[PDB]
């Protein structure tokens, strides 16, 4: 295939770009056209490029000043693979100025994708252009803001006034038709130089291979960008190109050139093969210098694991910080960090495991610490690991940093000899971190669902009067690894005691619930800063459990006219280990005025179912109480269960439409007098039954020898809860069904009912019991002759 | 915007360019 | 970026100036 | 009136009352009166003890670790002003660590001359607060009084009110008593000090509190001034000299008290200014045979040597003994723990001086302002220098402005090394401008001044900025100023922007939210547009420059004013509480709430209101069958980012009004009302939302009952069929028509007529009634309820 | 016991010493 | 003075007769 690959690209400001693309035969990417403002329509009338042929992402066409009729740019453009779809759009067609006719007949299909044609004021044809024979995504176009011989689709298809939208046979749905409309190869698509042929085709259906269409690639040929065939080589040299220069480092994974190694696959320093690598193993990002100034200036950092360079941290500033960073591991270069202001400890550093520094900060400092103000810990040098291979260390004006923590790193980085005198500058750093520490040790502890004691040793410094008072530090320890470090740490304070231990309990505690204390005090600084503190070591204490809450959310449905099906929710406070939940249930007797509720009259519904400040006045109590001394002397039942492990039930066995009380309750212990929690109560009624209000049994009638007959039926004794009355019709021959009433009553006292003064003739017996589920069933007829 | 500043940024280009990547 | 520096919030000449080569 | 007694000079009392019987004839004590070491001391051994002649102190008080007394009334009750011409530790008055004191009684007292008064751990003493400080010191702030019975407990208090004097301590009257058997004497205000008698016939202006015979000289209990026999003076005529401030002396006294000296170990006095002066100042020499000392021919300055030169300043009492004082042969150093300024007692006793053989340091010192107390310092040689070869020093310094008035106040240092540290409020300029005045610019090595820790919290920029330009919108405010730009660019590291919303114009300088600009490239005006501002709303903005050290350098940078800039107006928040209740039937009562949110002075209040009318339904469903129960009533942002890249109802408006009643209203019937609040209404009106509410008045009476009367037509089946109008003027309507029809001496049958029934039937026709004399009421049952029952309709068929 | 006594602890040792004979002064 | 002696050093008991009478 005659040309060059034509890597996508752009044009911008003039039509100088424009001419990079004469040797051009087959797009590789996606081609733009935009910002031709010093452009005419005379400086490109005169301007082609028959040769290219395939473009494989997209066009685009944005502001473009001069261009009159496209058919002139691009006599042979036939496919847009769509490979990369812009704005998941095929081709994007924008605030276009000096065009007026589109001109592009020979593109006749579209791999995928859409097209979007906006902002057109002198568009023309648009109602003449067959988009679903080019487009398989056809609903997906935006075509708003416009100027709106051959076969009808009915409105000829024309791109252009002298030539019209060539319309191959459907038969060539993709092979294309040749000049007579033949369907060429199926490699071939649109048009081809013989039909039939991919030696000849003028397009590659699905892949691309010395001047041949094929539709897949053949070892040693790997697939190329969906669209071509190449071997091993040439795919290295670009990879190896990417490897010396600025870039697409390129890499084969199931033989396709793709730019990037798949997910949980990395590269072979071999072979190009993404091999598998679990979680991807490693994420270097190469920069070699970078600041760090806020939060966005570590958008790329997200994932990074080592880095190859050095890193200047300075943020002029909580946890946000921590999501960013902390996935790195190893750093090729040095640390530096300066005056980042609101940085209380690096904790967030979690991977941090090793440093080359072999790129070294001037002065070669591996680190550079320096105008640090709030920085109080580095790390959990118990824990954490972290090594320097070679520099120095840098740590100056850190005024609340512990001299303990410098001396952890070295004995923790191997680095005891690297540095020199003045590497730490003794006097700048850990000015205000008071961390002499004395080992406070708690002297007794007592413990409740709320209510915990504490008592711990009375402790004092040379001179009692520089005890300022002890504060309890405490939260909530989820976990184990908590340490102090802009933090909530729940303290309060507590006044020295007067010379037993100070001891001290709290409350609003939440049972069963770990806790997290250590305690420090406070102590005004000699005039040299002697502070000489103490300190204890932070302690875990866990709450015991209590009773527990209700469950949540209990909801009984009558699944069955005897099934009753539960459902709940665990209760909102387990307060220690729920051992299962108790259940009541019981049989819940319905109204008894219903009963007397005479209804056969109006009333037939049925119802149905700061701080220094202080230290002055310290200070000034006993400066004050010691200027005296030296002028003064002179030296001359119920139905219950136990839920275990589930948070739904289901009752059996129960009357159709029968009322019940549900009792649900959650107990956190079983064997040893449960501590439970109160009940959730709900009420529960089964369906009523198909067949129990129906009026099942003979009935019989009395007729008196002055025309009175008597009613005796048989109600069905198991109504569905009761029956309200019972509804009669009666008819005789060549009369109409009159109704009765036989209320409760009146079934009761008349067991049946009394008619009197009946026309002669022969009548007839139906009688339906009304239940609360409803009406029952009509009796038969009883027909007598009177 | 959009329809305008288009051409309110062309005004003051057009000559030196419009930077690209 | 430029969208919102120009009509989202109010943009300049020297933004239309930067906007180019 | 005259003091009986002795001058009876100031001692102390140590482990036994032994030594009290040397007050057997102290009506007034020359010193001051330490009481402390009683150990081995009751109640009992005091309460025969009482020393009444004693009535003033020159210098001061001391009491510490006395057992078993309870009261001081019992022992020196007629104790009325203390000179505190002698302080002890900036106090006149300690009272510390009492046990089984409980109340003073010192009810004798009226003010103090000079001093403070410090009470601590003294855990029994009762009646303190119960006290007016202010009649009985010239000052209040410097007490201390803590840690004592009062402030731990609740002890009670016995105020001889039953009449004793009470005063506002904050906004509250407090019968000001010493005792339950003593209360605080309060003159009228015109006795500012002399006070005046029981009745208050106000006291001689030479008194002081107490006297006998009012606006009498001769009888003023306390010498304001002076005491001369029994006649308090202003002055001491000749040839009397003023003697401690408090007495006059003829010659013969002064000059056999510089004899006592002379020939004993000292305070040999001269005469100077008619006052026996121990020492004179620099200048003079006393001669020969007189005793004054005229000033010399040649410099004698009145030279203050130094104990192994070594001196430290805490307090008054560290200083009075430097007073007159102009060379110092040691060094000094200064050491104030307070909490509360002292210049004032400062200047006096110092700066008087001019030089200094040691050194200078400041440490730990807190509420000191500035060092401008020290007058006349000039020249310090600084011979002994501070260790590590230094002559000034300045460490923990929570309060120093300035040290001194460059503009007028001159220095020369000779020796040593500076020294400055953790002064959060005193920034490098001054150090600069002192070194250089001070001529020791090439004398500090590194380290020997701390740059981050001195004057953080201070800010003297000391240029101004000025903001390019400016605008506000709805809620964002766009502000640009000019590029500021030092010799040195890399100093400046960018702009901070401070704002806050500034309900006043009263705004501080130096809460208060801060944000960071980026330094402009080098037009370039940095500028900024800020957002999320509330409408309607003032709001204080300034900026600050960021520099680096600038050591070498003076690079201060630069800051700008407070501007004080609201947001504008917009739509108001929805108003609140409206509410629907009526009180006639055409008349309802309307409240609402104004909005939470005006978002701008709101002009007035919009409202709109309409009827609304009853569902078809209503005239088609069954009023007698059951269930009767009638209520009672980006794509651009993509391809434009990828292309560029940088290099009607009746209403009227309510004004000013939350209440709203509306006439002319039918009579229970609902109605639909809107209510809107609006903070602009003649220029394109805008007004907050919608208010939905709805109202139905009360039934009226009439409506119900049933009008016109009420006829029968009877067929000749027997069959009778009612004719009566409904009353077309209803409450809203009428679902049923109740029709009542009984036969005269039988039985009642009532009958339903619904509204389709009447309509459709022409009423009710009754079938099957046999012969005989009918009483027929109807009622025609509305939306209210019963209406009036008609006239029975009395025929025969 | 040796220890730095200071404040009323060092007073309460004072007369622990001394209390018998009295605290010296200067007449 | 004497608080030097007793809070800041330590006090050994011969030291303390000097002030007692």
């Amino acid at each position: 295939y005659p040309g060059e690959v034509c890597p996508g690209m752009d044009i911008r400001n003039n039509l100088t770009r424009l001419h990079e693309l004469e040797n051009c035969s087959v797009i590789e990417g996606h081609l733009q056209i935009l910002l031709m403002f010093k452009t005419r329509p005379e400086d490109f009338r005169d301007l082609s490029f028959p040769k290219l042929i395939m473009i494989t992402d997209y066009l685009l066409l944005f502001r473009v000043y001069g261009l009159e009729s496209l058919k002139d740019l691009f006599p042979n453009l036939t496919v847009i693979r769509g490979s990369r779809l812009f704005f998941n759009y095929a081709l994007v067609i924008f605030e276009m100025v000096h065009l007026k006719e589109l001109g592009l007949y020979n593109l006749m299909n579209i791999t995928r994708g859409s097209v979007r044609i906006e902002k057109n004021n002198e568009l023309c044809y648009l109602a003449t252009i067959d988009w679903s024979r080019i487009l398989d995504s056809v609903e997906d176009n935006y075509i708003v803001l416009n100027k709106d011989n051959c076969p009808a689709t009915f409105v000829e298809r024309c791109w252009t006034h002298s030539h019209c939208q060539k319309v191959c046979p459907t038969i060539c749905k993709s092979h294309g038709c040749t000049a007579e409309g033949l369907c060429c190869h199926k490699e071939c698509l649109g048009n081809c130089s013989e039909p039939d042929d991919p030696t000849k085709c003028v397009a590659c259906r699905n892949f691309y291979l010395d001047g041949q269409c094929v539709e897949t690639c053949p070892p040693p040929y790997y697939h190329f960008q969906d669209w071509r065939c190449v071997n091993f080589s040439f795919c290295q040299d670009l990879h190896f190109k990417c490897r010396n220069s600025r870039c697409h480092q390129y890499v084969i994974h199931n033989n396709k050139c793709i730019p990037e190694c798949p997910s949980g696959y990395t590269m072979n320093s071999s072979n190009l093969m993404c091999t598998p690598c679990l979680g991807p193993c490693p994420k270097v990002c190469q920069i070699g210098e970078k600041t760090i100034d806020s939060v966005t200036s570590a958008q790329e950092l997200r994932g990074c694991t080592v880095i190859n360079g050095s890193l200047i941290i300075n943020i002029r500033g909580a946890a946000e910080l921590e999501a960013n960073l902390g996935l790195i591991e190893e750093i090729s270069g040095f640390l530096k960090i300066r005056r980042s202001y609101a940085l209380v400890s690096l904790s967030f550093f979690r991977k941090l495991h090793l440093i080359r520094g072999e790129t070294l900060e001037i002065g070669n400092y591996s680190f550079y610490a320096l105008d640090n103000q709030n920085l109080r810990q580095l790390w959990d040098w118990s824990k954490h690991n972290l090594t320097i291979t070679q520099g120095k260390l840098f740590f100056h004006y850190n005024p609340k940093l512990c001299l303990s923590e410098i001396h952890k790193m070295e004995e923790v980085s191997g680095t005891k000899g690297r540095q020199e005198r003045n590497d730490i500058a003794l006097k700048t750093n850990g000015d205000q971190a008071s961390c002499e520490n004395e080992l406070l040790k708690f002297s007794f502890i007592r413990t409740s669902f709320d209510k915990i004691l504490l008592r711990w040793e009375p402790y004092w410094p040379p001179d009692f009067r520089d005890l300022l008072g002890f504060m309890l530090f405490y939260k909530e320890a989820p976990y184990q690894n908590v340490t102090e470090f802009s933090n909530s740490w729940t303290v309060v304070d507590i006044d020295p005691p007067q010379r037993s231990h100070p001891g001290w309990l709290m409350r609003g505690l939440k049972p069963w619930t770990q806790y997290a204390i250590f305690v420090k005090t406070l102590v005004t600084f000699s005039d040299e800063r002697r502070t000489y503190g103490a300190k204890s070591d932070i302690i875990y204490v866990q709450t015991d459990a209590t009773n527990p809450s209700v469950p949540l959310d209990p909801i009984s449905v009558s699944n069955s006219s005897s099934q009753i099906i539960l459902k709940w929710k665990p209760p909102s406070d387990p307060n220690g280990n729920i051992t299962h939940y108790l259940v009541y249930w019981e049989r819940q007797a319905e109204d008894s005025e219903l009963f007397e509720l005479d209804y056969c009259l109006k009333g037939l519904k049925l119802p149905s179912r700061q701080i220094l400040k202080e230290l002055e006045e310290s200070s000034f109590r006993k400066t004050f109480e010691d200027y005296l001394h030296n002028v003064v002397f002179v030296p001359r039942h119920r139905p219950f269960e136990k839920v275990v492990n589930k948070e739904s039930l289901v009752i059996s066995g129960l009357r159709h439409f029968t009322g019940y009380r549900i009792e649900l309750q959650a107990c956190n212990q079983d064997s040893p007098d449960e501590r439970c929690s109160v009940a959730a109560y709900v009420s529960a009624r089964t369906m009523p039954e198909a067949k129990a209000d129906d009026i099942v049994g003979p009935v019989t009638h009395e007729i008196f020898e002055n025309n009175v007959v008597h009613l005796m039926w048989q109600e069905p004794k198991e109504p569905n809860g009761l029956i309200v009355l019972y509804e009669v019709s009666y008819r005789r021959y060549g009369d109409e069904e009159l109704h009765l009433c036989v209320s409760r009553k009146h079934f009761a006292l008349e067991r049946g009912c009394r008619l009197r003064g009946l026309s002669p003739g022969n009548y007839s017996v139906r009688v339906r019991a009304t239940s609360l589920a409803g009406n029952g069933s009509w009796t038969e007829p009883t027909y007598f002759y009177v | 915007c959009g329809s305008h500043l288009v051409e309110a940024l062309y005004r003051v280009c057009g000559e030196r360019g419009f930077f690209y990547t | 970026g430029i969208v919102e520096q120009c009509c989202t919030s109010i943009c300049s000449l020297y933004q239309l100036e930067n906007y180019c080569n």
